[PDB]
């Protein structure tokens, strides 16, 4: 069982920056207005995303 | 309240104005209890008592 799915054309790739995107909340805890530091994974400030 | 996923009202690093989580959420004040010490006069024991 063999599907032929060939492409002609490829378009070449891109390269998409992003500022402040994929920051999440880990945790469900309220801060008003408290300054804190955070050790999880996050996207750069400054990069290519795919 | 603010927004659901987070509530527990919070600003310095003690007050914790909210309890735990409530299902009614939401927070108000904070006044658990406060008091503070005390000190004794005294003018002396050989002039008074
Ligand atoms: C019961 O839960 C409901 C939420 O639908 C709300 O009225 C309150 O948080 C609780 N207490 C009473 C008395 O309804
Ligand atoms: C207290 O006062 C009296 C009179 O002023 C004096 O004789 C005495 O030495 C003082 N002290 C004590 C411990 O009584």
């Amino acid at each position: 069982q063999c599907v032929n799915l060939t492409t002609r054309t490829q378009l070449p790739p891109a390269y998409t920056n992003s500022f402040t995107r994929g920051v999440y909340y880990p945790d469900k805890v309220f801060r008003s207005s408290v300054l804190h530091s955070t050790q999880d994974l996050f996207l750069p400030f400054f990069s290519n995303v795919t | 309240k603010f927004l659901p996923f987070q509530q527990f009202g919070r600003d310095i690093a003690d007050t914790t104005d909210a309890v735990r989580d409530p299902q009614t959420l939401e927070i108000l004040d904070i006044t658990p209890c406060s008091f503070g010490g005390v000190s004794v006069i005294t003018p002396g024991t050989n002039t008074s008592n």
